């Protein structure tokens, strides 16, 4: 069984080689991910305002797709795998949404290799960080510069929420335009405030404030809101991850001691054998 | 000393004229008022029920005089001589 | 002007005692 | 097909912002401060006394109870004083401050960093370089110069 | 002025920001903050069967899109 | 004394003079009020429909007092001696 | 010298219509009391309450000086000559 | 009581003096709405052509009053000596 | 020359006309003050007492003025002959 | 009755002093529509070009108000011998 | 060319109230003064008190202005015979 | 009736007062004009230069107005007598 | 024709109203050039020193304004028989 | 027709008040132009000296026309007799 015996050393090498490879690649994702877990401590107060600004009623999609002319579905996908099913989800649920006009600016070079075979002609082109530098408010400026390459009537930047490092949820943003965000304030801010949805606020006061705000200032208002929820959609996607690749790390080394105990069974089984 | 009582009696129809020079003052003192309804209303129409009582207000008690310093000069050319 | 103011100054001289005589009877 | 597996959340139902109310008595005698940078606040609802802020327009002071107001911050310094007398600096890079009448201040910037880190030396010279920024003739340097002296005359003048 | 040059408010708060962690003291604080300045992103558009980089939409900031 | 009655036949004209002073005062409040009603529908588009009312109010009852004015005007030349 | 006393009667008459021209300056006070009361009472409504008030008093005040030019104008029609 | 009726014929002029005085007081309303459009189409552009109507209308009637008491002054020159 | 002294007891009975014409426009200042006391206190509740000294102060004074004036239109009337 | 026809030869010469008060309250006018430009056109320099002709419109209809004035003190002091 | 000198006494007196009617004008300024102090400390409560002294002062010699005209119209009544 | 023409020679100088009136009043149209300008370009400077033009005509308007006031006084004191 | 000189002592007076009418204006001139330093130090306290120089600058040229009418006034009263 | 021509010498003074109440006006222009240049150096004191020279300009061509308007009132009690 020479040839046989041989065949199973040199998987059992493999193996042993590719689980301290494994185990070298979870190390560094867990001193990147304890240095960006900081971020919970201090989360979920930054856009503590901005809803009021974009936030509304959940708007059905089969009348949106009649509303608009052109929307946007800007996914954050990763610059590397392993992740688990952060990258497909994502992409699931594009083609669960799939309308006739959309155009996809995507984040990461995972979304460059399935969306083109996937979405052909409507997926238009990526963005990528290399995690050397922390996620600037510049590069959500880029992602804004990118964005307003197309003329979009709505933005639905998809990302994934860190809930917790056992749950690692999907989320959006539906940003809308500028010339249908400030008409619906204006048509807001005259009407009463009845609060139309729950868990919705009321911010009336808000939207007539703005209109005590010149034009060029509440552009500025716009886009700089946009590009908080933006970056807020990167920081979470980076953190979860850096969240999901030891849980898809773990079990890979799970099924790799599953196939390195059938081989040193099958190794000593066939040495027993080729000895009697 | 030497005595001269002497009545012009075209007097009351000059105090007329300066009585009703003052007529047209409380008009801007009048569209100033509704002019901040306006703006009000803009700044916060939720609002826009509960300040024209003080629109109203702002008119009768500024027109109101205009009727003082206009009857004057109704009472002015009408009775007296 | 001093033939002028000469004679004019005998104008209001006589224009002075009429005014007296008048008033005086009156006053 | 399965009738549509996924149901994504909205992201902005996560964060729990203020009910603006419009209030029926009294006036709060210390406001509720949010400072937040990038993504990381640094303080978190604190109580606060007053908060004076730089804008286009110019200068301003918020107080308790102050009126709602949306606006810029422009460039500069961002003073923040708390109950017991003492003060807090903070040089920033733009932003918005949105003020409720219930004070709560909401004050979201791109960057925060206090007086005591900021030196002069690594100052004095970077105004020059500026300013021979602002005299060399073209729009891509020129603009750069005058942004870069608008951010510094203010620390130019405040730490002294 | 920067407005009518073209570059936006995005861009202008990022100049400042990145003067800002040109002349602040050495520590922690800007070994943090220098991360959120530094320039390290692209994109990229897969063609029949390469990529490619949109080179329209500039990182740097003394540069304009177009 | 003596009673010197006298009676004036140019004071139907100066006191016209006067009230004819006052009539274009309220021209500022009517401006005024237009005036508002721009910005304030500048200030809050869909409300111009609500605000017009007003506007066409405070421009009116304005325009009177200078009316009344103007009314002493005519009524001092044409029907007083 | 000569001494003529001369009583115009028709200075009882030509005064009032001066006093009457200055009855109508205080309104302008008095929108310009309502007219910030809307204003303010738009940018916060929770202090409509601690403001009407100063509204009133400043109505009254501005108010009372007009009466104060209107009773000259009415003193000086009835009791003299 | 000697009745002396005096016919001044002097005074029609001076009245159109007076009446004069408030002919210009109506350009600074008509500028107030020009302004004022001015400033609302700066505020909102999309509004430059449903505002223009009473922009003119402001104009339309402040220059009336004006135009009226220059009627009085002109009329108080060519028909009364 | 001839000399005449002529006293025109009317005189007792216009400038107190001329001093009621300026009677009202303090009341302007009172309205200043209160007005710019409300949107102050719109602006900033917590220094409305710090601020309210300062509108009675700026009341009162101005008010005082007004007071001399009317003083004026009292001493013309009733203690000159 | 007593019938005293005079023929004042000043009237021509004050109320032509009178008018000439009232060409100056155009000019504010006049400054208030040009000013109003400019702030405009800083609000929003690309309305600019839509916006100068309701400034020029407005100048050149507040200016003939000043120039009627000027024509009455011109039409009062070199025709009226 | 006869030659009539006459002293008028009542010029004691008209002249007074054309004095008074300048007296209320320096109200505004006053109001002005503490109304631009109120919204000043409510811009900058920190500054409320680098404020004050330029606001005493500019009250006060505001107020200078309004002694002067009172005092000429007290040394016109009692002093001038 | 009878016939008395009279020549006030004095009223060549009164009117001119009136008129002097008016020469001062434009003051605030240039200053509203100048201080446009000045708020105008603190907003935008790249328009500094676009709005100098404006600055000048309104200006330049203004003071012909105040002018054409000035020629009346000066025309009116010296060439009549 | 006839030839009458007169010499009336008592518009010696009168005009020294007239004048003091115009002391108090420049009261305005005064307070807003005070407000505005307040508003310019509310808004900038670094600048709250090199602007000081203007507020008196303007402070004292309008109280000469002032100053110069009172000169009159004064002028008018105590120099002229 | 008869025809007396009297000189009357009090008009040298009356007039002289009713052109120095036109000396203060100017000043609300000056005031104006100064409170104009502190508010632009609070919004942009990069500009604080591109800005002065159009603020000595309207400064001294508003003083121009007070100063014109003190020439007619220093040009009619000394050189006018």
């Amino acid at each position: 069984g020479g040839g046989t015996i041989r065949f199973w050393r040199e998987k059992l090498e493999g193996y042993k080689k590719y689980h301290q490879i494994v185990k070298t690649i979870k190390m560094v994702t867990l001193a990147k991910y304890r240095q960006t877990v900081v971020r919970t401590r201090v989360r979920d107060q930054t856009l503590r305002y901005t809803r009021k600004a974009l936030d509304a009623k959940t708007q059905d999609d089969q009348e949106v797709i009649e509303k608009s002319e052109c929307l946007l579905y800007v996914p954050i996908t990763t610059n590397r795998g392993s992740c688990g099913a952060l990258n497909t989800n994502m992409v699931r649920y594009l083609q669960e949404v799939e309308n006739p006009k959309m155009t996809i600016i995507s984040v990461g070079k995972k979304a460059l290799d399935a969306m083109t075979k996937v979405f052909q002609d409507t997926y238009r082109r990526t963005i990528l960080n290399d995690m050397k530098q922390a996620m600037s408010f510049q590069f959500a400026a880029y992602v804004l510069e990118h964005m307003n390459t197309v003329p979009w009537d709505r933005a639905q930047i998809v990302y994934n929420r860190y809930h917790g490092a056992a749950s690692q949820k999907l989320a959006i943003f539906n940003l809308p335009k500028f010339e249908d965000w400030k008409q619906k304030l204006e048509e807001d801010s005259a009407g009463d405030g009845k609060i139309e949805e729950d868990g919705l606020l009321q911010s009336l006061p808000m939207k007539t404030a703005l209109g005590e705000l010149e034009e060029t200032a509440v552009e500025d208002f716009y886009n700089f809101h946009s590009c908080l929820a933006v970056l807020n959609a990167v920081s979470e996607n980076e953190l979860s991850e850096y969240a999901a690749r030891i849980v898809a790390v773990e079990n890979q080394l799970g099924n790799i001691t599953g196939l390195m105990q059938l081989a040193d069974y099958t190794y000593n089984k066939t040495r027993k054998e080729l000895i009697t | 000393a030497i005595a001269y009582e002497v009545t012009v009696n075209g007097a009351n129809l000059i105090g007329a004229g300066m009585a009703a020079s003052g007529v047209g003052v409380p008009a801007i003192g009048v569209a100033m008022c509704f002019s901040s309804y306006m703006l009000a209303a803009a700044r916060q129409p939720n609002m826009s029920a509960k300040l024209l009582p003080y629109c109203i207000l702002g008119f009768a008690l500024s027109e109101a005089l205009a009727l003082f310093t206009l009857l004057i000069a109704l009472l002015e050319l009408f009775v007296f001589s | 002007k001093e033939k002028e103011a000469q004679e004019m100054a005998v104008v209001m001289e006589k224009l002075e005692k009429e005014i007296q005589e008048w008033l005086k009877t009156m006053e | 097909q399965d009738p549509r597996k996924f149901f994504p959340d909205n992201g902005f139902r996560f964060f729990d912002g203020p009910e603006d109310s419009f209030g029926d008595g009294n006036i709060p005698a210390q406001i509720i401060l949010t400072l937040t940078r990038q993504d990381e606040f640094i303080l978190k609802q604190e109580p606060v006394a007053a908060i004076t802020i730089r804008t286009n327009e110019g200068e301003m002071g918020v107080l308790a109870g102050h009126e709602y107001t949306v606006q810029q911050l422009a460039p500069g310094i961002l003073e923040v004083e708390y109950e017991g007398g003492k003060k807090d600096q903070y040089v920033i890079s733009g932003g918005f401050a949105h003020v409720n009448d219930t004070g709560v201040v909401d004050i979201n910037t791109v960057e925060a960093v206090p007086l005591e880190e900021i030196d002069h030396e690594k100052l004095a010279k970077a105004l020059e370089e500026a300013r021979a920024k602002s005299q060399s003739p073209d729009e891509a340097v020129r603009i750069q110069g005058e942004i870069a002296l608008e951010i510094f005359e203010p620390l130019e003048a405040a730490l002294h | 002025s920067w407005r009518d040059a073209g570059i936006s408010y995005l861009r202008y708060l990022s100049i400042v920001t990145r003067c800002i962690h040109e002349v602040q003291k050495e520590g922690p604080l800007l070994t943090k903050n220098v991360r959120f300045s530094t320039i390290g992103w692209k994109s990229l558009y897969l063609d029949h069967g390469a990529t490619k980089e949109y080179t329209a939409i500039p990182a740097e900031l003394e540069k304009i899109p177009e």
